[PDB]
């Protein structure tokens, strides 16, 4: 559960991400596939090579979804209902994998935005990604 | 934990740049801020009421230095972590009863701190090598639970 | 996130607890303290012996809190805000302990309500307790 | 796993009453229903689309028998769970890459199923003894991760 201040931190930090949202999403995915190779099993037909246009394309989708989630931080289950059905009902992603991607997103943000990645913002972003993860791993139709 | 020669070289090169007086305290401090139940284990450390209080707490910084020292020692004994960390495992598991998921959290907070400090140097292959190391350390610390 | 079916199942199953609230809550606590002795560390000055009146009294509190959660299942953070401040801010209970108690609550319900504890209701109760646990382990003021 | 003779007797006595043909399937079935992502590992098992389909699925019932047999093998040699489960650990960890938290979940689902079957006879001390057993089995299954 996010505090009011958490929501403000998340909006402020993701705002600073801005036009780089897609690049960062692609980098987070690359970090995840390399650091936690078991995650690649969810993408068996993907070109997962470094610089993959397919991974870059997917990174943008992931980032845009997060931007949507930030925009609807008070109403995330409704905002993400389609994505939840995809990840929880169709793909059946083990929830551990969401912890791995969330970590890799934090690493990506820390690497690119060190001034912005204060302890308080780090904490708020971790909670936000956990909240997104819970929605995407829930079947609530 | 087995590292390729390329991974070992990359891990060592990054670690040589770590500020050993500060990075452990930053990692420990962020653990206490991001995962606040971990503060229960550090009641004697004084003011942990705000992120600023945590990060500037002299006992957090000092203790952090010890933690980092343990990671540094681990880097020199990657093939014998269960042996190296046996005393620490008995302390954290049998005496303090720290749930082992917290070992994983601290390792990943340390990785976030390395990313924060070294940015473009903390490439995905370098991160992957460090994830092997912190997983190895968390596993060795949790050994008494296995 | 709970489905409408989850909420229906929980309301029905937990609704059968009734005047056995204290009894079932106390049994779940006793199961937790015995099966997972590290959890006793949060109750340093309690009488935790078998049949303890103090555990019996605490069991009623926990069960009544779960009744409260059911009656506010669509808006739980606001309904449980006091309990969140207690468990997350004051006591700093490690989240793993909520998985342990949730499991012991399920065991207790399975042992007492065989007709009710179908696989579907089992699934809904697990999600419900996970949702309650997330609220009680979050700081969101 | 270290059980007292009293705890071992309590566990053995109850297990003697466990239906070899059904309880494993009930536990595996409830795992698939309560924690749906686990279904991803059982594509070839056919219809898992509803709770009723899962619990009536012949392949789930059959596979469940095997799972129960492994717990039974564990009970027969509590002092050598690691050795007993070594081949199964390679399969579940190295081949299938099952996240080890799921081993804990299945053990706890089994405990719920025993409580469901035996009612008041599944006392807190009997449960506590079973919790030692299923934690030992989960740890042995996860040995290749450690
Ligand atoms: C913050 C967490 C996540 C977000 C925001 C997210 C978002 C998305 C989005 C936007 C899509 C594209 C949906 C579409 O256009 O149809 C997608 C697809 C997908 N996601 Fe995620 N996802 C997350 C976590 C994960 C994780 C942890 C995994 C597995 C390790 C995963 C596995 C997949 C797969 C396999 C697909 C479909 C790829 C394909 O075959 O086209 N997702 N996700
Ligand atoms: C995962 C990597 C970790 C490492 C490498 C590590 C390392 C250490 C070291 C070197 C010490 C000092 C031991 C001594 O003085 O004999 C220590 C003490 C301690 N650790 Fe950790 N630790 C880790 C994780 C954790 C976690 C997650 C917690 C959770 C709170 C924790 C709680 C403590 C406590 C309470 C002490 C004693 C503090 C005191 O002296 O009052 N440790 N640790
Ligand atoms: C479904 C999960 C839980 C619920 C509904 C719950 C509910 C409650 C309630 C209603 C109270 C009394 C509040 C008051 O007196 O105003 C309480 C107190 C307390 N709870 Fe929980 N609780 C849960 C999980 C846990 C767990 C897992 C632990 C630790 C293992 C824990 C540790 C405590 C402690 C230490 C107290 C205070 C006892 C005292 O010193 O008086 N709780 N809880
Ligand atoms: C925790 C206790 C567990 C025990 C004692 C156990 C036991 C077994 C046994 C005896 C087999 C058959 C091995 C063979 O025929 O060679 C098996 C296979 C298998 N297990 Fe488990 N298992 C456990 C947990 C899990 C979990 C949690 C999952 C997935 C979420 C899983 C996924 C599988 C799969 C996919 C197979 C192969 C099925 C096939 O033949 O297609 N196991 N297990």
């Amino acid at each position: 559960v996010l505090s009011p201040a958490d929501k403000t931190n998340v909006k402020a930090a993701w705002g600073k991400v801005g036009a780089h949202a897609g690049e960062y999403g692609a980098e987070a995915l690359e970090r995840m596939f390399l650091s936690f190779p078991t995650t690649k099993t969810y993408f068996p037909h993907f070109d997962l090579s470094h610089g993959s246009a397919q991974v870059k394309g997917h990174g943008k989708k992931v980032a845009d979804a997060l931007t949507n989630a930030v925009a609807h931080v008070d109403d995330m289950p409704n905002a993400l209902s389609a994505l939840s059905d995809l990840h929880a009902h169709k793909l059946r992603v083990d929830p551990v994998n969401f912890k791995l991607l969330s970590h890799c997103l934090l690493v990506t943000l820390a690497a690119h935005l060190p001034a912005e990645f204060t302890p308080a913002v780090h904490a708020s972003l971790d909670k936000f990604l956990a909240s997104v993860s819970t929605v995407l791993t829930s079947k609530y139709r | 934990v087995h590292l390729t020669p390329e991974e070992k070289s990359a891990v060592t090169a990054l670690w040589g740049k770590v500020n050993v007086d500060e990075v452990g305290g930053e990692a420990l401090g962020r653990l206490l801020v991001v995962y606040p139940w971990t503060q229960r284990f550090f009641e004697s450390f004084g003011d942990l009421s705000t992120p600023d209080a945590v990060m500037g707490n002299p006992k957090v910084k000092a203790h952090g230095k010890k933690v980092l020292g343990a990671f540094s020692d681990g880097l020199a004994h990657l093939d014998n972590l269960k042996g190296t960390f046996a005393t620490l495992s008995e302390l954290h598991c049998d005496k303090l009863h720290v749930d082992p998921e917290n070992f994983r959290l601290l390792g990943n907070v340390l990785v976030c701190v390395l990313a924060h400090h070294f940015g473009k140097e903390f490439t995905p292959p370098v991160q992957a090598a460090y994830q092997k190391v912190v997983a190895g350390v968390a596993n060795a610390l949790a050994h008494k639970y296995h």
